[PDB]
């Protein structure tokens, strides 16, 4: 239930 | 109400009485164990989140050119913002509400929609205690609040608040977002041009523990893993485009294979056209994906706007609700559709899964797709993102045991396809945990159950970089040669070792199953 942040 | 540069549509939530219709909390104890703040936020610090007044001023995270920029609020067509939430704290939901309405022109707002998606929070529910209806009525008029009696997940609450806007256009945001100024007008104005563009705002972040505002958030350029989910172009990746678009102005929009989901602004009659969502998508993931193909093949145009940012809290330790665990694995089989021969990677990588994806209704979208003439996946990889590491499965020569016969024994993940763990040697079972595949572009020896791990010199699995630190060649006598160093890997003494390249030794002679897949992915049965 996350979609993570570009590095 | 007194309205002007930070307040487009005046103060918001002011009483009568004169006193702000929200009581912000005090500062945040001084013994807060953030882990455990990070859990009763569901993801965030709800102790700093309420502390922090909603009208909260935000960096202008834009480059400078975008503010030398003009734009004709008369001539751009109004737009429906649609935010939809399942128990998002007040304060979060509210500053979101308030950064929309504080920094988007109300000649080009027709509305803000808010959609509850079953909520059960005591400030959402219709018999709780009314915070938030009695706070909306200090709000706009144009601000509405639609419910789903019970929570469908975020394609049918997505669709419940698309449905009932009235713009021409609509955008939808997250319900933890903070806006930088003239986020929308950028939008607006290229859709306005071409109806069939859908366009989304570069994101931005929002720490979740401090809720400093971040730089950098998603950016513009996205791919896909072969996990089904959106990836931001890796440096090699980046390297093979053309090069005049290897470093574009900060203004020119720019496509993207993929999009981040549910920060997209799109017309209302294309979005429907090109088949609107999958209604059978289930609670949380990959309708960004599924949607991001079918655009792309259905005529439409996935672009990135430089000049249209937002900030967004990254959850961090936490997730803010309860999805069912098999929701997410049935939206990657509802995907897998639309990548055509390609899905017997991506199902393989998932690790081959059985599970009801509802048949009979993804047959219908089938028909759908046929009906409306859209491309094949391969049109997408060859000509949307022909600078992955898999364009055809031709990339993709090797899939199984890596197997060393003289000691009669596959290499194996050890449990953990995650990166960071140090791989093994095991007598041979056919399990998933002994399945290698290789990426020839970069060299990447990975287990097919993460394409973000990559095989080492040093025995061990680490994150999957383009770069000489990864590649391997496979030779035709059955060598794995780390290319950098011309040394050769070897299960001598049931160890992984490094050793002078010699074909005659059989403790470096490896046998690894060649990649065939048909022509035609045939889904698994229920
Ligand atoms: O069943 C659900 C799950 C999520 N959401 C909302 O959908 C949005 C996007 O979900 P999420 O925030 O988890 O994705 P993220 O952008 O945080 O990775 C959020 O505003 C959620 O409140 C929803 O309405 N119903
Ligand atoms: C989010 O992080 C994960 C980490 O495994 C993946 O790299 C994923 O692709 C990332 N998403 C983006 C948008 O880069
Ligand atoms: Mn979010
Ligand atoms: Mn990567």
């Amino acid at each position: 239930t996350t979609t993570t942040k570009k590095p | 109400e007194g309205a002007g540069p930070g307040r487009l549509h005046g103060r918001l939530g002011i009483k009568p009485d004169g006193q702000p219709g929200y009581t912000r909390a005090p500062s945040p104890p001084t013994d807060l164990s953030m882990p455990q703040a990070l859990a009763r936020g569901g993801g965030f610090n709800l102790y700093l989140s309420d502390h922090l007044e909603l009208d909260r001023t935000a960096p202008d995270a834009r480059h400078a050119s975008c503010r030398q920029l003009h734009y004709d609020l008369s001539t751009l067509p109004k737009a429906s913002v649609i935010i939809v939430f399942y128990n998002e704290p007040f304060s979060t939901l509210m500053r979101s509400v308030h950064s929309v309405l504080n920094g988007t022109p109300p000649q080009i707002l027709e509305e803000l929609i808010l959609v509850d998606d079953g909520s059960t929070l005591p400030y959402i529910r219709e018999d709780g205690n009314q915070q938030l209806v009695e706070y909306l009525k200090l709000l706009p008029a144009k601000v509405r609040l639609i419910r789903n009696e019970v929570r469908k997940g975020i394609v049918g609450a997505r669709m419940k608040g698309i449905r009932a806007s009235r713009a021409p256009i609509f955008a939808i945001l997250d319900s933890h977002i903070e806006v930088s100024p003239q986020w929308l007008e950028p939008l607006l104005l290229r859709i306005k041009e071409d109806s069939r563009r859908v366009v989304m705002p570069q994101i931005d972040g929002i720490d979740a523990e401090t809720f400093k505002h971040i730089a950098g958030g998603i950016g513009c350029k996205l791919g896909f893993l072969w996990k089904l989910m959106e990836h931001s172009y890796e440096g090699h990746q980046t390297a093979r485009l053309p090069p005049e678009e290897r470093q574009p102005s900060p203004t020119d929009f720019q496509t993207s294979p993929a999009m981040a989901g549910g920060l997209f602004a799109a017309n209302k009659a294309f979005f429907f056209d090109v088949g609107a969502y999958d209604e059978d998508f289930q609670f949380w993931g990959t309708e960004n994906l599924e949607l991001s193909f079918r655009l792309w093949q259905c005529g439409g145009v996935l672009e990135c706007a430089p000049c249209s940012r937002v900030y967004h809290i990254f959850r961090k330790g936490g997730s803010g609700y309860s999805s069912p665990g098999d929701s997410i694995t049935i939206n990657k089989m509802r995907t897998m559709l639309w990548m055509d021969e390609y899905a017997d990677l991506a199902w393989r990588v998932i690790g081959k899964p059985r599970v009801n994806y509802r048949p009979e209704s993804l047959e219908k979208r089938r028909e759908w797709r046929k009906r409306k003439g859209c491309k094949s996946f391969r049109w997408f990889m060859e000509n949307v993102f022909p600078e992955g590491d898999v364009v055809t499965l031709d990339d993709v020569p090797y899939l199984g045991p890596l197997r060393n016969d003289k000691i009669g024994m596959c290499l194996d993940n050890m449990g953990w396809a995650s990166p960071g763990h140090a791989v093994g040697l095991e007598y041979c079972h056919g399990g998933d945990t002994q399945t290698f595949m290789f990426f020839r572009k970069v060299g990447h020896v990975m287990p097919v159950n993460d394409d973000e791990a990559c095989l080492q010199p040093s025995g061990r699995l680490d994150w999957c970089r383009g770069t000489a630190q990864f590649w391997w060649d496979f030779t035709s006598s059955g060598q794995l040669m780390f290319r950098e160093t011309k040394q050769c890997l070897s299960a001598f003494g049931r160890k992984l070792r490094m050793v002078e390249c010699d074909d005659t030794d059989p403790y470096q002679i490896w046998s690894w199953t060649a990649y065939n897949p048909p022509d035609t992915f045939t889904f698994p049965s229920v």
